[PDB]
């Protein structure tokens, strides 16, 4: 049923776990995407709430609201799917191929109406989820759009990142939307970017070579940075804690918890092989989910 | 109808989707052999040791299938030139892997992309790979006609895109391709498959890869216009491109997701089988001709050498040509005997080289299409034709033709010509040494007798072709100088080239020469003005000729014999490629030499950089006398 | 479906001749291109001066009817080593004239007689006209398998023909090949056409034809008997002979008149259609295998190199091979594990490169054969049938099998092995290094283990073809030694050879080699008795392999395997052909030699005369550890 | 790979210089890691990787008994022709102090570890002579704080022009091989008649003891040149420095060379075609060092102002063996 590499985990507000996953290796190239209400039994699939199986991997995933699952699809494809009113069933409300290429990284933006994708077509785009259609097409970058990040309380506002080099702040309400910021010198490659829940000017930027970055968008200066880790940074997710930590993901299959100077507070090498994605848990604000291609859901509780 | 192949990033079964897009009509598929974002680890443990299968079986498509129908594609993370070192060494592992298994396969051909301008770790590893055991598999590097960075929308508000004209920065992606197949050392596994855009270029940038070795051009479907009927279309300009590319018989790729949802996917491909279909149609000899296109040949020597029967037969098969002399020689015979004497004065008419009598017969076609007598000697010094010439005197002609077997440079002849009649010319006018058999024959022509040609020019022309270079670099031989064919000229019907200036005369015979020291040796400078960034390889030679006043014979481009086609051009290359940026001049110097035995044409570039003395005293090519 | 042409000394008209013999059913015509009786001057006047033409034209069939349906025959008249000089200087320059007339007309063969011992000047005028002009087309030296004088009625009466027996005399006709051949250097566009009398010699003198290149057998009309109905056959020895020249794949040559003269002509020709649809049939796989006679290849380097998807294809398609091996891991698990313990004993069993698996799945097959249970372990280097592997183990094999990618001289095993499992190994038995391999691997075995093959030896034997030693002599590469290619092994399918002596056992090795001190190297002086006068040009090289006791595989010819062809013969050549007279002895000395790096053999002859040391020091071939 | 003649050796011995300096470093070494108090109880274990004929056997005991420190000698040496004359110095003048090892130094099963390994396993381009291969195959009988002498090598490159050498490369065609391939392989030469265009830059760098978790002694390295003067690119002059011990270092780059040290010559890495270099214009050279199980090798190539063709690639005329 499942497949080997799991690529996204994402805590609902009620607790329940959203997984997606792809056979990235294998005769079948496909994907998946789940939901445990039972997060502790993951990833057994006959001991799931639902299952569904999709045409393409799965690159990427968020919510749309509590019953709406955006996929970021191989195929090209930008995926709605939607839980049954008794959420069993994972049916598809829309697939748009839009994109020439992958669709690496997805983003809802804060209005949960609109969405934003990013695809190794070098492109990025502004969806409507109810209309199901491409509102706006923006070829900014010159290479892949590694990852795209919805500001949390603007519509109009988010971050990309691409292998061009370039971190780009986005507001749609400029005739140019898009402005180069971060490091006046060519740093390495940004990889993972994830904005502050608190201080709505201020994110965080991982790079290629284990780097993570706090940076503030008004002075665009590298306020802080640390080598957290050995290789690429590929997720950056906040906790919900009203001062937040920061877990980093990176291909050196460890997971780290860092605080607000980025100093380490966490370590975890309990996986064998890339970490994908990482949760926190709305009911336990110290408990952590994390999800790699080991097929490994690990639970660690962060001091 | 073309030939055209389908990329796709996404491969969910590879025998689904194999049948999917040849019932779209696609001949093969540009896929992954590995999953693209199945980024592999081979030095850091514990992603090191990630459990397989690494990819998909080959037990799932036949051999067959994967020699004919399957292209690989390098997976988009293996960065060989990251700036980070584990990147790098990583990248290295990983692009060997996929590589390796790509010739396990037996792929017909494996993409990888150039999509910057730093591509020398990925040079290395792919020359590296390519004299890893000998394989015939292609390389098609994916190379931009405009660099994305060049491509990107103006919505970088701190970020403009420049809208200053650069020159040669808009040509910066052929610099991509030509210094990695420059790294590569012209490896002929090597081809290019140019990636179009929505925006075309300038036209200099497009001509910038002309002569380059493009196997394939890659299609976005996002280029694609909408017609009324909702049917993709391309833009005039994508026409004149895919028109262009189609005379280079390349395969197109279409990539990109259906973004015409309303129609079947195939409605691409069928556009260009719609633009192949009306293409305009060539000549009808041109299939032919097709068939030698960029094909490299050693100059014909009649002289040295006795001329097979089916190279005369390829002589004879041209009507325009012996029309011509049949109307060369029917104004001299108007010219040369008034009305009056139309009956008293038989013209003593003597063809050398008849071969198997072309000429005899456009001669009796003159004469009686005139209403004047003539009187024919048909000199030829090749027995095989003498045969025929003499079955066709028994046969046919009857007392009216005197066939001589004899060289004309030799032969006494029992009266003198009043109209001598030759076609010893080669693709570089004289390179078949019709000056020096002319000058023998000369002395049995009238005082006032007339030579047909009358005069010939030859006329060159500097080129760009790296697809020709690596030809000629290709014909190296064993016990002899490894770069003798580099000095040597080639008969070829030129295609795949970029002409870099105007041709210019470079020597000119005239017959009868009635001069007290006649001396067939030459030396001839010529300056080229060029007004584009190119590579000269060589240069292209063709020959105008004067039969009779106005009645001529051409293969120079700007006056060439329309429907003649017993002559293909020549070229003469060189050994080391020679840059030349735009405006600059290209001087090269020619020298026709001979000694009793041989001629020969010797050659030289000396700006705007100097080139060796090719071919200096005939080392490696000569002219039998 | 026999490829045949009709031989003629008088054609009237080559047209209505031509559209006969198609007719008739000729794929070819045998014809004079000057007339036969047309002795010509080119010395002495007035016949010097003959008035052309000199014999008929070129246009009378097109050039394709030259290029593929006319062979052309030298006159009988031309005598180039005539006693006389004035008749050998006339037919020097003749027999240029008819040969440069054959090259103008593109004739794919041409026809010359060797009907006496000296044919030094014939040699010579034809050397030279090989080396002028480069051509493909071929010369059938037309040979007398019994010359006319040994074949002439015993009616001179003060003249008797000997009765005594003279066995070299008998072979004389070959010796005028073998000396033409040797004098015009072995020119690879120079074949024999063996006629064929009404007294076939000894069998020696047949067989002294083996391995000569014979592109065409000539039956004359009046060597065919006649049968009940009156149509034309031939004697049971004709039939023997037939069928031998018709495995050669020979074109057949009709000559002379209709003796049968009730039935058609075609009567000939359908007889032999007959003996071709009648002749014992081959393998059902040997078509395959046909087209691979006398085809050299590179001896494959599975070690050192990854082998190609259709390679191991290629070694998986031999049912019979697999077969073999999963009876001897049957009866070995049944010797190893007794009734009693069928369900307590797990045997340990490790396939060493296990390429895609096709032991694996033997070993399976004889596990639930014999009702015993077996752990298998599938070790593979070649990373890219790892990937086989694994997808085969995770879509069928399950934890049964644990797929190991890596070197067997390096894996660090988790237990140790009950029966190991291989096919290391190549046509010369050792020539993959399944020694060293089986070596690095003997410590995971367990100190009663078993080694499937458990011993392996190979086999020489002297052989003669001239065919095989000029394909070898034209494998001559640039940038490297010009007798290179006499110092390597080739993997062949020989087919066009003499097997002059019983092959006999050359290099041995057991597994496992409980031996304190092991040293695969080796040195082998091997004696072959030759009871035949014969050229001898290389050695073929075969194996033998005990598997496990009783079930064993070979590719010796008088122990062949039947039914097995994953192995073709192997090939060691000799840089200078060896004359071996009638009783005299081939002593071969063959060494084994190796460093830390590489293995190779090194081979030379040391009786009836001495060869140099053939690939010393590894310098032309070497198998890379 | 190759066995060196006995008159090799003889002229690596005629340099005063480069053995007084090796003195000077073990000198130090035996004074920086024995006080004074364990001069007589501490013997320190000193190791010669490739002994040769045994002259920095010699120069380990004039600076064990100038540090006046106690040692035990191994004399490891795989020739076994320069293993005759080390076993006749060792019966004829040392004695048991030394004790002289026929074998590889990948290979020698020590029976104890080493305090201090010597070796002068450097080429003109130090690590050309697989110093660091060999080095690595003897660490692991290396103490856990033993030292190696030298303890660092950088080689140094530096593109010069010369119409002669580069002619001289080119005359150095043989039959039976690539008719380029002279150009594809280093030559060590006195470089006389040429002109060096830019200072010389550091390329490769090995240290000693390597103690580090994975060993990689490929590398990857591209300089950039300045050219301040027209000229014609034809090769890259290759030198070396080395750091013996802290202070002591041997170097025949000629800004640092050491004075009157002439046991090594420079090398040249020619290049196919010369390049025409205009002032003020920058020479980019990328250096590979490459290798497998059996082989190591160096590919080389130009890239600005203009690109030349990989030089030697996969080792096709050149790979130095291991
Ligand atoms: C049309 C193509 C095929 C025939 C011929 C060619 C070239 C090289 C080789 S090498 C083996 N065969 C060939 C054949 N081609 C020529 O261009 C050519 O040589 N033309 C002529 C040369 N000289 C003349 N006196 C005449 C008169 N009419 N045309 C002439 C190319
Ligand atoms: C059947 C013919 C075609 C495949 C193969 C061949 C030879 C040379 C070249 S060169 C490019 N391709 C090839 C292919 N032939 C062999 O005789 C052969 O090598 N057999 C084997 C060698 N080694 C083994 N371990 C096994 C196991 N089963 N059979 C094996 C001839
Ligand atoms: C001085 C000149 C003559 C000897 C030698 C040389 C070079 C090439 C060939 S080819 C046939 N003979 C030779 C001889 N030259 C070297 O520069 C040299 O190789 N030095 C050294 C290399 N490696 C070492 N481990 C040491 C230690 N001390 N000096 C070393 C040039
Ligand atoms: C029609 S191609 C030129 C012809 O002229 C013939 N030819 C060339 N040179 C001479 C010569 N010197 N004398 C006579 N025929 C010649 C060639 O054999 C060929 O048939
Ligand atoms: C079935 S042909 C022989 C097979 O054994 C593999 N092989 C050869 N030598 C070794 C080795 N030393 N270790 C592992 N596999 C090997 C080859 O890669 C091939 O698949
Ligand atoms: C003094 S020049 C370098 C010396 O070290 C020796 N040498 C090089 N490599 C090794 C090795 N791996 N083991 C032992 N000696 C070596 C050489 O034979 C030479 O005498
Ligand atoms: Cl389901
Ligand atoms: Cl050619
Ligand atoms: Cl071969």
């Amino acid at each position: 049923c499942m497949e080997r590499q799991l690529e996204a985990a994402r805590y609902r507000s009620d607790g329940a776990l959203l997984l997606g996953a792809s056979s990235l290796s294998g005769r079948c190239w496909a994907g998946s995407l789940w939901l445990f209400k039972d997060p502790c039994a993951a990833p057994n699939e006959g001991f799931c709430s639902a299952g569904v199986q999709t045409e393409a991997g799965v690159a990427d995933l968020t919510w749309v609201g509590e019953r709406g699952i955006l996929v970021a699809s191989d195929s090209g494809a930008v995926e709605l799917w939607e839980l049954d009113e008794n959420e069993t069933l994972i049916v598809s409300k829309f697939c748009k191929y839009e994109h020439d290429d992958i669709v690496s990284t997805v983003s809802v933006l804060s209005s949960g109406t609109q969405a934003v994708s990013g695809s190794k077509d070098i492109c990025i785009k502004v969806w409507d989820l109810a209309q199901q259609v491409v509102l706006s097409s923006y070829r900014a970058h010159a290479a892949q759009v590694t990852c795209v990040a919805a500001s949390p309380h603007k519509d109009s506002v988010f971050l990309s990142c691409s292998e061009d080099n370039r971190i780009l702040l986005w507001d749609t309400r400029c005739p140019k939307p898009a402005s180069q910021i971060g490091c006046s010198a060519p740093g390495y490659l940004p990889t993972s970017l994830a904005w502050h829940p608190q201080q709505s000017e201020v994110f965080v930027f991982g790079d290629e070579n284990g780097t993570v970055s706090l940076v503030d968008t008004k002075s665009t200066s590298c306020v802080l940075s640390s080598a957290v880790h050995s290789q690429c940074v590929t997720g950056l997710v906040f906790s919900p804690h009203s001062v937040p930590f920061l877990a980093s993901l990176s291909e050196d299959c460890s997971l780290a918890v860092l605080d607000s100077s980025l100093s380490e507070l966490f370590r975890s090498q309990a996986h064998r092989d890339f970490v994908r994605d990482a949760t926190w848990s709305p009911l336990n604000h110290s408990l952590l989910t994390t999800v790699g291609w080991d097929h490994q859901v690990v639970h660690h509780v962060v001091p | 109808r073309v030939s055209s192949g389908r990329d796709l990033n996404c491969v969910p079964e590879i025998a689904d989707t194999l049948g999917a897009v040849a019932k779209q009509g696609f001949d093969f598929l540009c896929m992954p052999v590995f999953h693209p974002r199945f980024k592999r680890e081979f030095i850091q443990e514990p992603a090191k040791n990630r459990p397989g299968p690494q990819t998909r079986s080959d037990l799932l498509l036949s051999g067959r299938d994967w020699n004919t129908l399957i292209v690989g594609k390098l997976s988009p993370w293996i960065r060989p030139d990251s700036k980070v070192e584990k990147i790098r060494r990583n990248s290295e592992a990983a692009m060997l892997q996929e590589l390796n298994f790509g010739a396990y396969l037996g792929l017909p051909a494996f993409l990888l992309p150039l999509n910057q301008e730093d591509n020398t770790n990925l040079a290395r590893v792919l020359t590296n790979h390519i004299h890893t055991g000998h394989h015939s598999s292609m390389f098609w590097m994916r190379v931009p006609l405009v660099a994305p960075e060049d491509l990107r929308d103006d919505i970088i508000e701190n970020a403009p895109t420049t809208h200053t004209e650069e020159y040669s920065g808009e040509e910066k992606t052929w610099m991509w391709w030509h210094n990695f197949r420059t790294l590569c050392d012209y490896s002929k596994r090597i081809a290019v498959a140019l990636e179009i855009g929505a925006d075309l270029p300038s036209n200099h940038v497009i001509d910038r890869w002309l002569g380059e070795p493009i196997k394939a051009a890659i299609l976005p479907t996002s280029i694609f216009l909408t017609n009324k009927k909702g049917f993709p279309v391309l833009s005039k300009m994508h026409q004149r491109l895919i028109f262009r590319l189609l005379k280079l018989e390349v395969q197109f790729i279409i990539t990109g997701t259906n973004h015409h949802s309303e129609k079947e996917f195939c409605s691409y491909l069928q556009y260009l089988e719609y633009l192949s279909q009306n293409r305009p149609p060539p000549n009808a000899y041109e299939l032919f001709a097709k068939g030698y296109e960029d094909y490299l040949q050693s100059p014909l020597q009649p002289l040295m050498d006795n001329l097979e029967s089916q190279t005369y037969e390829v002589f004879e098969k041209d009507p325009i040509k012996y029309s011509q002399y049949q109307q060369a020689i029917y104004k001299c015979l108007l010219d040369r005997v008034p009305e009056e004497e139309k009956d008293t004065n038989v013209q003593v008419l003597m063809v050398l080289g008849a071969g198997r009598g072309p000429l005899v017969n456009a001669s009796l076609r003159a004469a009686k299409q005139a209403d004047r007598r003539i009187k024919l000697y048909a000199v030829e010094k090749n027995p095989n034709a003498v045969v025929t010439l003499e079955n066709w005197q028994f046969e046919e002609w009857g007392s009216q033709v005197t066939v001589v077997s004899s060289d004309m440079r030799e032969w006494v002849a029992p009266e003198k010509a009043d109209i001598i009649v030759s076609e010893l010319l080669g693709s570089f006018a004289d390179n078949e040494l019709s000056p020096e058999c002319l000058d023998g024959a000369q002395h049995f022509l009238k005082d006032d007798g007339v030579s047909i040609p009358g005069e010939y020019t030859s006329f060159l022309a500097p080129i760009s072709s790296s697809k020709l270079y690596n030809e000629v670099r290709a014909c190296r031989e064993k016990d002899r100088d490894p770069e003798a064919q580099f000095e040597m000229p080639y008969v070829v019907r030129l295609h795949n080239f970029h002409q870099l200036s105007a041709p210019q005369p470079c020597f000119t015979f005239s017959h009868p020469n009635r001069d007290p020291m006649i001396d067939n040796n030459r030396y001839c400078t010529l300056e080229f003005p060029v007004e584009v960034n190119t590579v000269l390889h060589g240069f292209a030679g063709y020959f105008e000729t004067v039969l009779y006043q106005d009645i001529t014979l051409s293969i120079r481009p700007e006056t060439h014999s329309p429907g003649m086609f017993s002559w293909f051009p020549i070229l003469f290359p060189i050994k080391q490629p020679i840059t030349v940026r735009e405006g600059q001049t290209i001087c090269v110097r020619f020298w026709r030499c001979s000694n009793s035995k041989k001629v020969w044409y010797e050659w030289a570039v000396t700006a705007p950089v100097c080139s060796a003395i090719h071919n200096p005293t005939g080392r490696s090519y000569t002219i039998g006398l």
